[PDB]
């Protein structure tokens, strides 16, 4: 009764608590800005195309990239005023075939091939060195690495530069596609098997740009931090006994806490510890249980979803190879609460951080601001999204927020962004 | 920092502002005030000095104040402005004009630098070459130090003649620090004789009325009246000449350092404007800013740079060799710092060398390979490995410049050779924001001078300008840990050379200079004791008292310790014989002038 209390309690934090996160989050965004400790910081801050300069570019300006079997399209998304000035955002594409030596030739050729068909596009809508953020969608047929393959392909030309953070990921591709639908998006959120954040941060304030007008959207790669040390207060036993299991020993422990990856693991090594204390199960696991990565982190989802007479509980428990009893299934519950508590109050200290950062760097005693949100634990787990909507609020005082998930049913990335970018323009 | 934005502090104005300070001397030739006692400073404080002195560069002129025109002039940015819309002409019509760069030296191998650099600029846009350079030596001069080919401006003429040969237009650049070459006043004064189809422009950072008015010994003219001479042109837009003073040199008549920097910065701005506008005040502002970037990154990294410079210094103790290993055009500029070793300080050529990836294939030298003309011309990665490698030992110090796009693979196997000979391997490695070194090469190297470059959003430009970032900032890097290592080994007096093999006209009149300075007597008594000391007769007599300063300087070719003696008869009165054995006698030649200084 106490002693599972006791035991969930390590996973509790108090407000007073949730404050220092966020403002050691608030630090590590500070540092990783700069482009002197930018090397030695956890959270990098990327730099990425997405960004509304006085040269032309806008936020949702995009080339999207999508290969399909032998078919190419490149499709040129450009956002702006119209005579009236009004929000306007244009789509133009065109197709390509791609060669029969080039798909059952090397990568490189395949790039190369790829290379040239955006290089004459680019030229014949004359913004080939506009520097647009770039997405690619793969579908090859049945018989570091896609960033890296491109720029080797336009480095082997020469007629134009690209840089390693030209390709969005699926955190600044989430902000963009709720921002040709609400404009006052300005921050991304992916809370799903990892967890990322982008927000338009002031150019003046980006180092990494040698730029001092405009906004640029900014990848901050978040999930390093804790890398340096300043998370280890936070970190419980169970948290760095998941993280010497893990093929990156120290590497990624603020994703590890709040991301969906480790979530089952988490609840897993506590119960074992409620089973070597005689507090569950009799005392007594099965051999499947005692196995790395045999609690499922859907299996944390639907405890907490399950009714009052633990029917799926029941059945999961079951399949793990124990007969539980219904307080057994209640301490399994709470174990399943407790964690993913947890991830919810952390993750929203460190958005309410960056809020926070935009509000007192834009001078506003009221920030009006949308949040772009994805991710499987925010949309399918439950009490996590209410427990998270309810903390940043708390956490962001000065500050109105309104959320906003992705379009269900267009995928992710380019073909995200692509389609609400389509459906705007009609 | 008041008229214009900048992005990095300078040092507050400046004594060699002022006419009085070393009137007898120009600019170029003047002493550093903020480097009085560089002589007794420990590598740090000589990082910080020499960064000082590469901030002088983009200091702004008051012009209230009436001095010198600076970087930051409005005279001096009309005049970039002006010659990039003559360049455009040039490249509008690529089939008859041409683009010549020239200079000795330092300055030649600049223009080399230059050149290639914007050949390979217009090949990116599928354009034809319209670039070509001009050095005494010729391309002999890339890898040895050839300073008696300066005082030729028949030679230069030709040359110049020579390679325009069947063009209709050509802009020709010639530099002078300095403006004391014979071999460039040559140049410009063929080019004013035929204005018809070249256009002549001097790239120097003295006044036009500081330039030597010394006759030019087997010609009509000074380097002075050559200069007047294009300076009527240049009012009637005739002709240009672009000069704002930049600032005496850490150590006084290295140009190699400020005025090589300045010279890169200059025109590199000067032919981005042309290729971009293909032209207003705004344009040059952005690009310099970049360049004032590079200073501020450079600089943030003076603790790695005074490691490698002790590194270096303890390395020459201990009878040991600096090789400078470099990727790309990284490797070039490796080469520069390389070569100015052997004239500046003293040195043997195997002191100090520098390689490039890969041979003289990249260097892209009008005379192809030079491989064959000995030894020291074997100058890539492979003739390193071949013949370098096996005979390094433990007090050899190996220095390896790239970037992170390049082989990184080549680079981590060339490491473990380097380890099997030396464990002293130094780093310095570029990156554009955001890309991060490996742990492959983190923890197999020891400590590692990084540089990060902002993501730069200038069109089609801003990849050259990345690249001129990282050439510079290497530059400086190179220019600081040669210069600081062979100032702690004690080749230095104050802020000035003492000790230095008279190779042309120019080391001769600094020869004098340096003897006025040190002494009170006149010019006379100093030529007088120079000379005393070259023939070593203590009487001079009537052959060699009317024979010109150019058969001096092939006397005094093959003679040790000739300022030294020449110095120490003057300081206290003696024989040359007997101030010569006083040298051989004292611990060190700086200590025999302050033991002579009273
Ligand atoms: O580098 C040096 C000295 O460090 C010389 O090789 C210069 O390159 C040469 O003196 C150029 O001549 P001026 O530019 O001074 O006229
Ligand atoms: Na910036």
């Amino acid at each position: 009764q106490n002693e599972v209390d006791q035991i969930l309690s390590e996973f509790h934090l108090q407000e007073e608590d949730l404050h220092v996160l966020m403002c050691r989050m608030q630090a590590e965004m500070e540092r990783g800005l700069h482009l002197e400790t930018n090397e030695e910081a956890s959270v990098k801050m990327l730099p990425t195309y997405v960004r509304s300069t006085p040269d032309g570019s806008e936020v949702g300006d995009f080339l999207a990239l999508d290969l399909g079997g032998t078919n190419f399209r490149v499709m040129l998304v450009k956002v702006g005023e119209d005579l009236e000035g009004q929000w306007k955002v244009e789509t133009k594409h065109k197709m390509y075939s791609i060669p029969v030596d080039a798909m059952t030739g090397t990568a490189e050729m395949l790039f190369d091939y790829i290379a040239e068909c955006i290089s004459d596009y680019l030229d014949q809508q004359n913004m080939k060195h506009k520097k647009l953020p770039l997405g690619f969608t793969f579908s090859f047929p049945v018989r570091n690495n896609v960033v890296g393959l491109l720029r080797d392909a336009i480095k082997r030309r020469g007629d134009f530069e690209m840089d390693v953070v030209a390709m969005v990921n699926d955190t600044v591709a989430t902000m963009i596609s709720c921002y040709y639908e609400d404009h006052h998006c300005e921050v991304g959120l992916i809370v799903g098997t990892g967890c990322n954040a982008c927000y338009m941060e002031e150019m003046s304030n980006v180092e990494l740009v040698e730029g001092e007008e405009g906004r640029m959207c900014v990848n901050t790669e978040w999930g390093a931090f804790g890398d340096t040390g300043e998370l280890e207060d936070f970190r419980l036993e169970y948290d760095r006994v998941v993280d010497e299991a893990s093929l990156n020993p120290g590497q990624q422990l603020y994703e590890k806490m709040i991301g969906g990856k480790y979530m089952g693991e988490l609840v897993r090594l506590v119960l074992i510890k409620m089973v070597n204390e005689n507090l569950l199960f009799g005392g007594e696991s099965s051999e499947k249980l005692k196995t790395r990565g045999a609690f499922e982190t859907q299996f944390v989802s639907q405890i907490e979803a399950d009714t009052s007479d633990f029917k799926q509980t029941l059945n999961i428990l079951r399949t793990l190879g124990v007969q539980a009893t219904i307080g057994d299934c209640h301490a399994v519950r709470l174990a399943c609460e407790s964690v993913s508590t947890r991830a919810a109050i952390m993750c929203s200290a460190g958005l309410a951080g960056i809020l926070n950062r935009m509000r007192q760097s834009r001078r506003e005693e009221l920030l009006r601001i949308t949040v772009g949100v994805d991710g499987s634990v925010y949309k399918l787990h439950p009490s996590f999204k209410d427990k998270f909507h309810a903390t940043v609020l708390k956490l962001t005082s000065g500050c109105e927020i309104t959320f906003i998930q992705s379009e269900e049913g267009s995928g992710r990335g380019a073909a995200l962004i692509s389609a609400v970018a389509y459906k705007m323009a009609v | 920092t008041r008229k214009y934005q900048h992005v990095i502090e300078t040092p507050d104005p400046g004594k060699w502002e002022l006419a009085g300070y070393e009137e007898s001397l120009p600019i170029s030739e003047k002493s550093n005030p903020m480097t009085r006692e560089l002589d007794k400073a420990d590598p740090s404080q000589l990082v910080q000095l020499l960064r000082d002195c590469d901030a002088e560069i983009f200091q702004e002129e008051d012009e209230n104040l009436i001095h010198y025109h600076r970087l930051y002039s409005e005279s001096v940015l009309k005049t970039m402005g002006d010659v990039a819309k003559r360049v455009q002409e040039v490249l509008k019509n690529p089939d008859d004009s041409l683009v010549v760069l020239s200079g000795c030296g330092t300055s030649g191998r600049l223009a080399l630098l230059l050149a290639n650099s914007f050949n390979g600029l217009l090949k990116g846009l599928h354009k034809t070459p319209c670039y070509c350079y001009i050095m005494s030596g010729g391309d002999r001069s890339i890898v040895t130090s050839q300073e008696s080919s300066e005082d030729n401006p028949q030679l230069g003429a030709q040359e110049l003649e020579k390679v325009c040969e069947g063009k209709k237009n050509v802009l020709f650049i010639g530099i002078s620090c300095g403006l004391s070459a014979p071999f460039i006043a040559g140049q410009l004064d063929f080019c004013m004789r035929h204005l018809d189809v070249y256009l002549p422009v001097l790239v120097g950072f003295n006044p036009v009325s500081m330039a030597r008015n010394e006759r030019i010994e087997g010609w009509h003219s000074s380097f002075r009246q050559v200069a007047e001479r294009l300076q009527t042109l240049h009012d009637s837009q005739k002709g240009f000449i672009l000069n704002p003073a930049v600032g005496p040199e850490g150590v006084s008549g290295s140009s190699r350092m400020k005025g090589g920097s300045a010279t890169k910065i200059l025109l590199e701005t000067l032919l981005l404007v042309a290729h971009k506008a293909e032209v207003t005040e705004k344009c040059l502002l952005e690009i310099l800013r970049t360049y004032e970037r590079a200073h501020k990154v450079t600089y943030s990294q003076s603790k790695k740079i005074a490691a490698l410079m002790k590194q270096t210094a303890t390395s020459l103790q201990k009878k040991g060799h600096l090789y400078i290993l470099g990727w790309g055009t990284l490797g070039l500029v490796g080469i520069m710092d390389a070569v100015e070793c052997v004239p500046t300080y003293q040195a043997d050529w195997r002191d100090v060398r520098g390689f490039i990836t890969g041979g003289y294939h990249s260097i892209e030298n009008k005379e192809g390979d030079l491989s064959s003309l000995g030894p020291q011309f074997s100058i890539s990665h492979e003739d390193f490995v071949k013949n370098v490698l096996p005979s390094v030992s433990e007090t050899d110090t190996v220095l390896l410049i790239f970037t992170l796009d390049d082989d990184l693979n080549q680079i981590e196997k060339l490491v473990a050779l380097v380890k099997e000979k030396t464990s002293n391997i130094q780093v310095i490695c570029h990156a554009t924001a955001g890309q991060y070194l490996p742990n492959s090469l983190k923890k197999t190297i020891p400590s590692i001078i990084g540089l990060t470059w902002p993501i730069l959003f200038l069109e089609y430009e801003g990849a050259f300008i990345q690249k001129f970032q990282r050439e510079l900032s290497t530059k400086w890097i190179l220019d600081t840990v040669t210069s600081g290592a062979y100032t702690l080994r004690g080749k230095i007096f104050r802020n000035f050379m003492v000790d230095f093999k008279i190779n042309n006209s120019k080391l001769f009149h600094r020869a004098t200079s340096v003897l006025q300075r040190l002494t009170g007597q006149s010019q006379q008594r100093c030529t007088e004791v120079l000379l005393q000391s070259i023939y070593g007769e203590q009487t001079l007599s009537e052959q060699i008292r009317n024979t010109t300063i150019a058969g001096h300087v092939e006397a005094a070719a093959s003679q040790d310790k000739v300022l030294p003696v020449a110095i120490v008869s003057l300081l206290r009165s003696c024989t040359i014989q007997d101030s010569r054995s006083r040298i051989n006698s004292s611990l060190s030649i700086r200590s025999a002038i302050e033991s002579s200084m009273n």
